[PDB]
């Protein structure tokens, strides 16, 4: 329950919309409780008064209470739904903004968790579940508690021993019963999570491995096993309904015990009266209508277990420690950046301004983390990385992100318009200045039919590997940075496209320092100071001709395979 | 012809599976309406005696006893009706999920490959279970919304026809205000649950791309995009919910008016200001409470139908995804009855072959190859040239409209159950679907002798890294074989393919995305096992193909060149271009 404090403190924003959505729930509940209590007394009082007692009965006061309790109940219900749904969308946005703001400064390192694609589908589903805490848990539980107190306090003016035995019954079933039913089905709700995640484990292994099951004749016996997990799973769901059925029968018996007690106890005297008369129905009808507030409480408390389970998962991620700290000093971005390194994983190299380097590693074995720690994904403990005669750790993020434009190995398509996938690099670029770059990088087929408004990514127009690589270079070309980091370009690309992209770099990154890492020997003659390394150690370096003439390791690379 | 009404029309057709369970639940909802009337009549007769006749409570032990039983019987029917409702929804989900898996196993790996396994699990697991509360709680309540209100009026009509007409007067007005705005808002709301699913898919989009937002400085700009997209969704939803929530407000107005009117009519009938509505007999107090205790119970079945709105709203959203899935037409491969006579290496032939995807799209163009018995061919080319489709067709996963003859027998004629017993495939990725590492190797024949299992483990070089595993040959692999790396997971798939002798061996780039040591061990094992039967391999390790006797350089779904490695590496054709592009790797 202490895990929810970071997310109940986000309620300070819109704390009036949230508190209005709970007041309106109480007012609507009290108007319905007071409409049947006033009506029950009116029939009793007017019947004992009779035709003789028509005079001096003063039925205009109840008429203004019948009229008042109906408007506050029909307008309260309409506005309780409006305000509480409006406030649910407002706290969902603030949960989304808070989660993104916390998860971003720890993006590379803090999110290298198992099943990265599945790690983020849980975060989206966990943020959705925190969104339920207000309407599904807080509004019913708080709304029911205040209604029980207002009824008990307001009903104790007539009699104390009758208000405390109806309010006491309602308070016992609000505080005792929701926990007794959450603990009675905590065992059934734990092997129901075990079986749900086991059926998904077996189903994914049955769908992903369908080629290797049909061929080897095991598809039918791995589905019979799958159907047995479902049958076990459908029984744990059955026991979770044998316990929801009981929690609804018992709620009907507690509301039946309050009615029986009010009929019995209040017939022996209300206040000091020997024969209460009309006051008997006031207590009986206040017990019939008062248990409409306690309907959600047993299921509201059950959902609180899932909201807490989500609040500890999100706090596991967002309450981490970022591995990179950015000083807050407003500096200038240089038009020419000379990159220098000194004993960092180590390896040391010099990248003078205006020259194109190429780091040539052995097919992923090196798995160059140089580009990660050069954009400050993690601080380098080995040595120092200097960026234009100033340590890289002393550069403000808004200035570091401007002096380094990296094209990644995994380029992301943001499921938006083709324009929004390129204002990502330079937001202020004009539409015409953005169409020139797209035509200049071989991406002409995109501008065919409403291209700059064409939805990319998830909605449609999925880009091909060669085309999706030309988009990363398009972003780096719009995002003018004096230092460009090419992370394994032209990998998995056909020989026609690879020659077209290496030519794309040489003529458009002409005045920008580049740092290209590859395991391919194509088009390295145009790079001065080629660097060849293995397992994080520089074997040799120099110009393409100088490496060939040296008859070194790079000569062996060009000789056969 | 709105989609909202088409999906609800689909949800009801699935309910005939549990028609017995929905009938029992509809019968118990009628008994609930009878015990509600019995409760109200006993409470009214007790309250009249203690208010009008001033009878002491000790003389009413007969109506109290019958009132307690009416409450105990009410709680028992609620407990029965809540368990019967589950069995209604369980047997519908069990049958729909069986239809989904049948529709998905028949389509085969060709169509399962279209969507990620995470998305298939959403359909089979999350969306099918989203229809439960429609069948378990909504449908049984929409039958209680007409069983009980109509049964209440039948009980108040004999006692007082004016109090029954007050409740019955509101009976047609509630659906009358559903024909004004109910249809308009309900389908508009269905398109707001879609926007809520898109907005949830736009936050996930920004979460999946925080690596790209980090290296461009767009962290603060995408917070404003989340703020604007969220604020956009709320405004358009609150424009519809400003009208959708009129249904709950109006229904809460008629239940207030009816309770008010029953109290005003009876209240002023006792005082003598009214003289109608009673069957020529003085209106009694017990008749007033009967028609007042039953006024909230007239509208309660309707007001609990709004409590279950999300049961319908999230089942219609699940019906949208499942109706289209079961309606998309697919072109399954044509299966037959013919059986291969012999276990000797098969001969492959093709004339104007046209491999086609299930959705009808042609993948590989005209193919005219021929592979004699016992020979080992190679498929080479660029990615997207249709060479991974050719091996799918030979396995029976893709339909075709050409000619693909196995030992002279057409592949459509061959029975898939018996054809694939002469077929071994190693494949691009391991995909170990069993529990342990021993149960993956023994997938082909689980009853293999302990000596024969060691033959496959040693040949595939699985036993060289077995001691590195915590439990050895019985080491579990978990989900996606994460216990062991892809280099040594592929060697498990090799041991599985070499377990039993086959007739045609398919190798779809077995040593791609493998480490240096594992690739060496895999090749040496698949270069020794490719000589034992008819082999056809897709590869890009073009420097090692000197031994293989036939090479098919395939581009754009067409075999554009043929010959051995000796006469292709110097021919200067499309293979020399491919070989040169490979020689630049290191
Ligand atoms: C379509 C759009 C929409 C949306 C989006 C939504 C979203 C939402 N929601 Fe909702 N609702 C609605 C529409 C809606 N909605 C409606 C219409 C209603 C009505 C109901 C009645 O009738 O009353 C409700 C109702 C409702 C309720 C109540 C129920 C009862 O009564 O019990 C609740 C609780 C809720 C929650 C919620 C949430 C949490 C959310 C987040 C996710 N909701
Ligand atoms: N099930 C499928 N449905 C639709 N298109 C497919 C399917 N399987 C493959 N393709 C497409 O067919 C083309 C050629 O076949 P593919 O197997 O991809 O060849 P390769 O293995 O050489 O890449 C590619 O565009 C591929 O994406
Ligand atoms: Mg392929």
């Amino acid at each position: 329950m202490r895990a929810l404090l970071p997310y109940l403190a986000l309620y300070k924003r819109h704390k009036w919309m949230l508190s209005l959505g709970i007041v309106l729930a109480i007012v609507t509940l009290l108007a319905s409780i007071g409409l049947l209590t006033l009506s029950g007394w009116f029939l009793s009082a007017s019947a004992v008064a009779g035709v003789a007692g028509l005079y001096s009965f003063n039925y205009m006061l109840p008429a203004a209470g019948v009229r008042g309790a109906a408007i506050t109940r029909t307008a309260g219900r309409y506005f309780e739904r409006l305000v509480s749904h409006d406030a649910t969308f407002r706290v969902l946005q603030h949960l989304r903004i808070y989660t993104f703001s916390k998860l971003l400064p720890l993006s590379p390192a803090g999110l290298a968790r198992y099943r990265q694609g599945e790690l983020l589908n849980r975060v989206v589903a966990d943020v959705d579940t925190l969104d339920h805490l207000y309407l599904r848990v807080i509004s019913p539980l708080v709304g029911a508690f205040v209604v029980i107190m207002v009824v008990t306090i307001g009903l104790s003016f007539l009699d104390f021993t009758l208000a405390f035995t109806l309010g006491g019954i309602m308070l016992l079933t609000l505080f005792l019963m929701p926990p007794l039913f959450y603990r009675a089905g905590k065992s059934t709700g734990q092997n129901l999570t075990h079986l749900r995640g086991q059926y998904r484990q077996q189903l994914t292994a049955w769908l992903q491995g369908q080629a290797e099951l049909t061929i080897f004749g095991a598809s039918d016996r791995y589905r019979t096993q799958l159907e047995n997990t479902e049958i076990q799973w459908l029984e744990a769901q059955r026991r979770q309904s044998e316990l929801t059925a009981l929690s609804q029968a018992i709620m009907l018996l507690i509301g039946a015990l309050a009615v029986i007690l009010m009929l019995w106890m209040a017939s022996g005297g209300v206040g000091g009266n020997a024969q209460p008369g009309a006051l008997i129905a006031l207590f009986v009808f206040c017990a019939l209508a008062a248990f409409e507030a306690l309907a959600p409480v047993t299921g509201a408390f059950q959902h609180l277990g899932q909201v807490i389970a989500s609040a500890v998962r999100i706090s596991d991620l967002t309450d981490q420690k970022p591995e990179v700290t950015f000083p807050d000093t407003q500096t200038r971005v240089a038009d020419r950046v000379s990159l220098t390194l000194r004993d960092v994983q180590g390896i040391s190299l010099q990248v003078n301004a205006g020259e194109h380097i190429a780091i040539l590693g052995r097919t992923g074995c090196g798995k160059s983390t140089l580009l990660q720690q050069l954009t400050r994904a993690w601080d380098p403990q080995q040595g120092e990385i200097l960026l234009n005669d100033s340590p890289i750790a002393s550069l403000n993020e808004a200035a570091l992100r401007q002096t380094i434009s990296v094209v990644p190995q995994r380029v992301h398509l943001f499921s938006a318009t083709l324009r929004d996938n390129l204002l990502l690099a330079s937001p202020g670029s004009s539409d015409e200045a953005l169409s020139e770059i797209l035509r200049r990088v071989g991406l002409e087929k995109l501008l065919e039919d409403a291209g700059l408004n064409s939805w990319l990514g998830e909605g449609g127009r999925q880009l091909s590997g060669g085309e999706l690589r030309r988009l990363a270079i398009a972003r780096a070309l719009l995002h003018d940075a004096p230092l460009v980091l090419l992370d394994e370009p032209t990998e998995g690309l056909d020989a026609t496209t690879e020659s077209q992209i290496l030519e794309l770099l040489a003529e458009m990154m002409r005045e920008k320092t580049v740092l290209m890492v590859t395991h391919r020997l194509r088009g390295l003659s145009r790079f001065q100071q080629i660097i060849v390394m293995d397992n994080g150690q520089i074997i040799e370096q120099g110009t393409h001709a100088e490496l060939l003439a040296r008859q070194g390791r790079y000569y062996q690379f060009k000789q056969g395979l | 012809k709105s989609r909202q009404k088409e999906l609800t029309r689909w949800l009801k057709q699935q309910s005939v599976i549990s028609q017995r369970w929905l009938n029992i639940s509809r019968l118990l909802g009628f008994v609930s309406g009878i015990l509600i009337i019995a409760q109200a009549w006993f409470m009214a007769r007790i309250l009249q005696h203690m208010i009008m006749e001033n009878i002491p409570r000790e003389a009413l032990l007969l109506p109290f006893t019958l009132l307690v039983l009416t409450f105990v019987l009410r709680a028992w029917v609620v407990w029965l009706r809540e368990r019967v409702g589950y069995h209604a929804g369980q047997h519908i989900r069990f049958a729909i999920r069986r239809q989904v898996l049948d529709r998905l196993q028949q389509a085969g790996p060709a169509w399962i490959q279209g969507k990620p396994a995470g998305s298939w699990a959403t359909l089979v697991l999350e969306q099918i279970d989203d229809m439960h509360d429609y069948y378990a709680r909504y449908l049984p309540q929409m039958a209680l919304a007409v069983s009980v209100p109509l049964l209440i009026v039948v009980a108040i009509f004999p006692s007082n026809w004016a109090a029954a007409l007050i409740l019955l007067g509101t009976a047609p007005l509630i659906p009358l205000f559903m024909a004004l705005v109910g249809m308009g808002a309900a389908d508009a709301n269905r398109r707001n649950f879609l926007a809520l699913a898109r907005l949830s898919g736009h936050f996930l989009d920004r979460l999946r791309g925080m690596e790209t937002l980090r290296i461009f400085g767009r962290g603060e700009a995408e917070i404003e995009s989340i703020r604007s997209a969220s604020e956009d969704f709320r405004q358009r939803t609150m424009e519809v919910l400003r009208l959708a929530f009129l249904s709950s407000g109006i229904l809460e107005f008629f239940t207030s008016l009816s309770i008010a009117l029953v109290a005003v009519y009876f209240g002023f009938s006792y005082l003598g200001e009214l003289d109608f509505g009673h069957y020529d007999t003085g209106v009694t107090l017990a008749a007033g409470f009967l028609a007042l205790i039953l006024a909230p119970e007239f509208f309660q079945p309707l007001r609990d139908l709004g409590t279950f709105y999300h049961a319908k709203a999230q089942a219609v959203g699940a019906a949208d995804s499942l109706k289209t899935f079961m309606e998309t037409p697919l072109a399954h491969p044509q299966r037959g009855e013919a059986e291969l006579a012999s276990t000797d290496p098969v001969t492959i032939e093709a004339e104007e072959l046209f491999i086609t995807s299930p959705e009808g799209k042609t993948l590989a163009g005209p193919l005219n190859f021929t592979l004699p018995a016992g020979q080992r061919a190679v498929l080479v080319g660029r990615s997207g040239s249709g060479k991974s489709s050719l091996l799918n067709a030979l396995s029976g996963f893709l339909s075709y409209q050409g000619s693909l003859r196995i030992n002279g027998i057409e592949l459509r004629d061959l029975s898939p159950e018996s054809w694939r017993k002469h077929l071994s495939w190693v494949g691009q990725n391991p995909q170990l679907p069993a529990a342990t590492l021993r149960d993956n190797v023994l997938l082909a024949r689980p009853d293999a002798s302990e000596q024969e299992l060691q033959a496959a483990l040693d040949n595939a070089w699985v036993s060289e890294f077995l001691p590195l595993l915590p439990q050895g040959v019985d080491t579990p692999v978990g989900d996606q074989a994460a216990r062991l790396s892809v280099g040594q997971a592929q060697r498990v798939a090799v041991a599985r393919a070499l377990l039993n002798p086959c007739s045609l061996l398919l190798l779809d780039e077995p040593a791609a995305s493998l480490d240096a040591h594992s690739e060496q061990r895999v090749m040496e094992a698949l270069n020794a096992a490719s000589l034992r039967q008819t082999t056809l391999m897709v590869t890009h390790q073009l420097e090692d193909l000197a031994d293989w006797d036939v090479i098919w350089v395939m581009q754009d779904g067409r075999i554009i060149e043929q010959g051995r490695y000796a006469e292709l590496s110097v021919a200067g054709g499309p293979f020399a271009t491919l070989l040169a592009h490979r020689q630049e790797e290191i």
